[PDB]
C-alpha cells in the first residue's frame, strides 16, 4: 500500500500471491519490473483508441497554454472504458476496476470526451486512489 | 545537389516493416503506437512532411494526424528525410523537445 | 499476443496458475553456463604475438 | 460466390467474410 | 474411427 | 488426376506441389537411356583427362 | 433500420479495400471478374 | 615485406568483427532444453530425429486435446501446435469443434471463425465436422438473417464438396450398397 495503486494491484493480478514462493530478492524485482514495463506497453497501445483527433488537439492545446517548452510533448490520453477493459483482460477484480474508475473521475487532471472521461497514462502510473 | 534529389526520393518511398528487426529484450512496437505516444511530427505521414515543407508558422508543430485527399486520418510512413528535420530544427517546441533547448 | 485473437474471449483467468510457467523457467544469464577448466586453459582463436 | 473466394486466396480472409456476408445479405431481400 | 487410426492402422501387420 | 495432385492425407489437404502435372516427357531429357559405345569413351576419356587443367587462366 | 447495417458494411468494406496499402490489390481484383473500366487503363497509357 | 604483417600488431588494421577465445566456445557446447513445448521433445541426436515429424506430432497434441475436458484448456494447448507449426488435423478439428459447441458461453460466431481457420491451415473437413457445424447453424436463431443465410450457403457448399469426394473414394472399388447409404446421409 506504499505505492502507486494501479500498479500495485498489477502486480498483485499478474505476479499473484505465489510470487514471494521464490525468495531471492533479485529475482522478484525482475519479476515486478518487467510485469509493469508489460503494463506501461499496453497502456500506450491504449492512447487516443476511442478519442478523435480534434478533441485530443483541443484538450491539448488547452494544456500546453503559451509555453514552448511542453510544446513538443504530447498528452497520451486513455479512455476510461478501454482502461477498465484491459485491466480486466488482466484479472484484476471488477470490485478493484470499479474503485479505479470511481476514484479516477474525482481527479483534476480527468477530461470528459465523448460522454465519457479519460485520463493521462502518467496518472494511471503515479495516482494513489483514496483521494 | 545529391542530397536533395534522395530527399525527395525518400519522401515518395513507403518504409519497409519486414527489413525491421528486434535487437534484444527490446520491445515490438507498431508505427502507430509510437506516434500516438511521442507525436506524429516524430514519425510524418507524407501529408504532415508536406505541410512542414511548404508552410511557414512555429505555432504548429503537427502532434496529431493531419487530413487527406480522400478525408481520412493519413497513415502512411514514408521514409525519413534531412530537410523535414531541419525545418523541425527551426521551432524553438522542438527544440526543447531534443534537449538542444540551450540553442 | 500481438493481434488480439478471437480466440482470446475463452482464455482461462489466472485465478490458481500458481504453477505459472514463464516465471518458472527463466533463469538468470549467470546460470547458463559454467568456467570449466577447459576455459581456463583455452587456446586462442588469433595467432598470438608472443606468448 | 465469386468475390469471397477470391479475396480468400488472395489473403484477405476478414473482408472476405465481411463480404460473403454481404452477399448473402443481398440474396436474402432478392429471393424474398 | 478416429483419423489417425485409418491413416497409420490400417496396414497388414504382425 | 496425376498421382502427384492426388491427396493422400485422409486428414489433411495439402497445396498441389508447382511441378505436379507440369514436367514434361522426352526421352531425349530422361530417363537417362544411352549407347554403349559412346559410354565407354566417355568413361575413359574422364580418366585420362585428370591432369589437363590449365590452372593459371586470365 | 435493418438496412443502415447493409450501407455501412459496405462502406466499411469499400474504406477498407481503398486504403493505401490495399489499393493495388483492390484494383488486381477488380480486373479479375467484372469490372472493366478503361478510366484507368487510359489515363494509365498516357503515362507510360 | 615485413616479417610479421601490420594487420596483427597496428590497432588502425584492428579487425571489430573478431571476438575473443573463450566466447565463441562457450557459447558452442551449450545444449538448450529440449522440452520447449508442452507435448514432445525436441531432437538432439540424428537418432532423435528419425523419430520426429510434424505430422506425427499432430497426433501427440491430438491426444492431449482428447484429454482436456473443459474447451479453456484446450484453447492453449491449440494456441501452442498452431505457432509451433504442427500438421493439424480433421482430428484436431473434430475435437475442438465438438468441445466448443458444448461449451455454454460461445459465441456461434467464433466456432465458425474457429473451423474457417482450422481449414486455412489446411484441415479436410469431413462428415462430422460438417454434421457439428450443422448442428451449431440450428441452435443459433439469435443472428442477424444475413449472417445465417451466408453460413447456410457455405455448410450446403461443403456438405456437396464432401459428397462427391466421397464418391470418387468409394466408385473404384464396387462398393454400390455402402455408397447408396452415404448419399442417403448427405
Amino acid at each position: 500500500c506504499d505505492e502507486p495503486f494501479i500498479l500495485h494491484l498489477v502486480k498483485r493480478a499478474k505476479l499473484g500471491e505465489c510470487v514471494t514462493n521464490f525468495t531471492d530478492t533479485a529475482y522478484i524485482a525482475h519479476l515486478e519490473s518487467s510485469v509493469i514495463n508489460e503494463f506501461h506497453l499496453a497502456l500506450t497501445k491504449l492512447v487516443g483508441k476511442g478519442i478523435s483527433p480534434t478533441l485530443l488537439a483541443q484538450k491539448t492545446g488547452q494544456l500546453h497554454r503559451g509555453s514552448v517548452r511542453v510544446g513538443g510533448n504530447v498528452v497520451p490520453f486513455v479512455k476510461s472504458r478501454e482502461l477498465s477493459r484491459l485491466l480486466e483482460r488482466m484479472g484484476l477484480t471488477s470490485e478493484s476496476i470499479a474503485v479505479i474508475t470511481r476514484g479516477l473521475a474525482n481527479c483534476p487532471e480527468q477530461e470528459s470526451v465523448g460522454d465519457d472521461f479519460a485520463v493521462p497514462v502518467s496518472l494511471i502510473l503515479s495516482w494513489d486512489g483514496p483521494g | 545537389t545529391r542530397r536533395h534529389r534522395l530527399d525527395e526520393i525518400c519522401e515518395r518511398t513507403p518504409f519497409d516493416e519486414r527489413e525491421m528487426r528486434v535487437n534484444d529484450d527490446e520491445m515490438r512496437v507498431s508505427v502507430e503506437t509510437l506516434r500516438s505516444w511521442f507525436g506524429v511530427y516524430m514519425l510524418p505521414s507524407p501529408t504532415v512532411v508536406n505541410a512542414v515543407l511548404g508552410g511557414s508558422a512555429s505555432v504548429n508543430l503537427h502532434l496529431y494526424h493531419l487530413a487527406d485527399e480522400m478525408g481520412t486520418a493519413d497513415t502512411r510512413e514514408h521514409v525519413l528525410s534531412s530537410r523535414y528535420l531541419n525545418r523541425l530544427l527551426l521551432l524553438e517546441s522542438y527544440q526543447n523537445r531534443v534537449g538542444r533547448g540551450f540553442m | 499476443s500481438n493481434t488480439e485473437h478471437f480466440l482470446d474471449k475463452y482464455e482461462p483467468k489466472r485465478n490458481a496458475d500458481t504453477v505459472a510457467d514463464k516465471y518458472r523457467t527463466t533463469k538468470q544469464i549467470t546460470e547458463i553456463d559454467k568456467w570449466t577448466r577447459y576455459d581456463s586453459a583455452r587456446a586462442d582463436n588469433y595467432r598470438p604475438l608472443s606468448i | 460466390n465469386a468475390f469471397s473466394n477470391m479475396l480468400r486466396e488472395n489473403g484477405l480472409h476478414d473482408t472476405a467474410r465481411e463480404v460473403a456476408l454481404c452477399e448473402a445479405m443481398n440474396r436474402n431481400k432478392e429471393l424474398a | 474411427t478416429t483419423a489417425e487410426h485409418k491413416q497409420q492402422d490400417q496396414f497388414y501387420s504382425p | 488426376l496425376s498421382p502427384l495432385e492426388v491427396q493422400r492425407d485422409v486428414g489433411r489437404l495439402e497445396p498441389i506441389p508447382s511441378y505436379a502435372g507440369k514436367i514434361n516427357a522426352d526421352r531425349s531429357v530422361f530417363p537417362f537411356q544411352w549407347k554403349t559405345e559412346d559410354w565407354y569413351e566417355y568413361e575413359v576419356a574422364k580418366v585420362r583427362n585428370r591432369r589437363f587443367v590449365f590452372e593459371n587462366t586470365e | 433500420e435493418r438496412a443502415a447495417s447493409r450501407k455501412q458494411r459496405i462502406e466499411n468494406i469499400a474504406q477498407e479495400l481503398s486504403s493505401f496499402e490495399r489499393v493495388d490489390l483492390s484494383c488486381d481484383l477488380l480486373r479479375k471478374l467484372g469490372v472493366d473500366m478503361t478510366e484507368l487503363d487510359t489515363a494509365a497509357a498516357a503515362t507510360r | 615485406s615485413a616479417n610479421i604483417p601490420r594487420s596483427v600488431w597496428d590497432p588502425a588494421q584492428h579487425n571489430p568483427n573478431w571476438s575473443d577465445s573463450y566466447g565463441h566456445d562457450i557459447t558452442n557446447r551449450r545444449a538448450w532444453p529440449a522440452r520447449k513445448w508442452t507435448v514432445g521433445l525436441e531432437p538432439c541426436t540424428p537418432r532423435e530425429w528419425l523419430q520426429f515429424s510434424h505430422r506425427n506430432l499432430a497426433y501427440a497434441y491430438n491426444g492431449a486435446l482428447r484429454a482436456c475436458h473443459s474447451l479453456p484448456s484446450m484453447l492453449l494447448l491449440y494456441k501452442e501446435m498452431k505457432q509451433r507449426g504442427v500438421k493439424v488435423d480433421v482430428d484436431t478439428m473434430n475435437v475442438l469443434l465438438t468441445r466448443a459447441a458444448r461449451h455454454e458461453h460461445i459465441q456461434v460466431d467464433d466456432v465458425f471463425l474457429l473451423f474457417d481457420e482450422l481449414v486455412a491451415l489446411g484441415a479436410r473437413p469431413d462428415l462430422a465436422a460438417a454434421e457439428t457445424l450443422h448442428t451449431v447453424l440450428s441452435h443459433s436463431a439469435s443472428m442477424p438473417e444475413e449472417w445465417r443465410e451466408a453460413r447456410r450457403l457455405q455448410l450446403v457448399e461443403l456438405y456437396n464438396n464432401l459428397a462427391m469426394e466421397e464418391v470418387e473414394r468409394l466408385a473404384p472399388h464396387r462398393a454400390d450398397r455402402l455408397l447408396k447409404e452415404q448419399m442417403k446421409r448427405f
